[PDB]
């Protein structure tokens, strides 16, 4: 066969040990999930520094703690502009999800809390910046860096989908690379918890697979299709389905055809095509084997799965820090001022939060 | 031709 006795008896170890590591991380996600921590600080206790990313509905900010001096990311969100039914519940997903997860490459919640006008997400500040603006700036990675990279992700869904977790919105935007070149996966929030199926309509557009564009339910094969969307991106500089608008995006995946540069080699288009598989009766990650057919890969058989998981392996590069509170890692964004009316707004709507 | 800059995330469509 393909592996020696030796090879897979050492495999075969490897891969019950994964389960009993699973077995204990889903006990303890499932004590704080079902105890969640809420109001561990407010808003005075800060110093607001600088925005380092918007979206639709906030920004995130460079933060430092008046008390401890520590610095943090900040995420705001303004309570009304959470306007769309499937806004609100997508935030309370957020912040129950990250108050309860430990991984190493998920991004650590501080604290949370809300007042009238915002929600507030106190996180770990991880200052290396973006993937995205690296991966712009120098073009494409090399396979090796891909590779390294994408390691973490398969471990990070692996970690996340055994405790019924989809992530739904992996891109190059949503993983910042800290001080020993690591990733941390930030913006939880398309998160969800799915035994089975679910049904919302969300994404990003390139990132989308052919299912939910389909309006059809879907599971967590959607983040080994957009983990296939994001290895493509890391290694050609652009993702596979590329156009100027969404309705065209959406149809260059629906159609089934993947193009690759003449650059990749043969094992990352194999892994490419049975990850960017519109039939999910063949899709890796979404076969009896599980994750096994994605990390036993030929593309990946270089990688060192617990090096990777102990932070062991030599990463790629090592952001330049100069000093706690640098942000030169980062884009600027306009800066629009905080403002906390003098009503509350929307409180019955995050009650929970 | 597609997308350089930040993608936004869509809640519908
Ligand atoms: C922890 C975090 N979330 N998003 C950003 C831009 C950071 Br830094």
């Amino acid at each position: 066969g393909h592996m020696g006795n030796a090879a897979a008896a050492k495999k075969g170890s490897e891969q019950e040990s994964v389960k009993e590591f699973l077995a204990k991380a889903k006990e303890e996600f499932l004590k704080k999930w079902e105890s969640p921590s809420q109001n561990t600080a407010q808003l005075d206790h800060f110093d607001r520094i600088k925005t380092l990313g918007t979206g639709s509905f906030g920004r995130v900010m460079l933060v430092k703690h008046k008390e401890t001096g520590n610095h943090y990311a900040m995420k705001i969100l303004d309570k009304q502009k959470v306007v769309k039914l499937k806004q609100i519940e997508h935030t309370l997903n957020e912040k129950r999800i990250l108050q309860a997860v430990n991984f190493p490459f998920l991004v650590k919640l501080e604290f949370s809390f809300k007042d009238n006008s915002n929600l507030y997400m106190v996180m770990e500040y991880v200052p290396g910046g973006e993937m995205f603006s690296h991966l712009r700036r120098i073009g494409r990675f090399s396979e090796p860096h891909a590779r390294f990279y994408a390691a973490q992700i398969v471990l990070t869904f692996e970690y996340l989908h055994s405790l019924d977790l989809i992530y739904r919105d992996l891109k190059p935007e949503n993983l910042l690379i800290d001080q020993q070149g690591y990733i941390q996966v930030t913006d939880f929030g398309f998160a969800k918890r799915v035994k089975g199926r679910t049904w919302t309509l969300c994404g990003t557009p390139e990132y989308l697979a052919p299912e939910i564009i389909l309006s059809k339910g879907y599971n967590k094969a959607v983040d080994w299709w957009a983990l296939g969307v994001l290895i493509y991106e890391m290694a050609a500089g652009y993702p596979p389905f590329f156009a100027d608008q969404p309705i065209q995006i959406y149809e260059k995946i629906v159609s089934g055809k993947v193009r690759f540069p003449s650059h990749f080699s043969s094992d990352l288009k194999d892994l490419l095509r049975n990850l960017l598989q519109v039939d999910l009766t063949k899709r890796f990650g979404n076969l009896k084997n599980g994750v096994n057919d994605i990390k036993n890969h030929k593309w990946f058989a270089t990688t060192d799965w617990i090096a990777i998981y102990q932070r062991k392996v030599e990463a790629p590069f090592i952001p330049k820090f100069k000093g706690p509170g640098d942000t030169s890692n980062f884009d600027d964004y306009e800066e629009e001022e905080i403002r906390v009316s003098i009503n509350e707004k929307c409180g019955k709507e995050f009650t929970e939060f | 031709a597609g997308r350089t800059g930040r993608r936004q995330a869509i809640h519908d469509i």
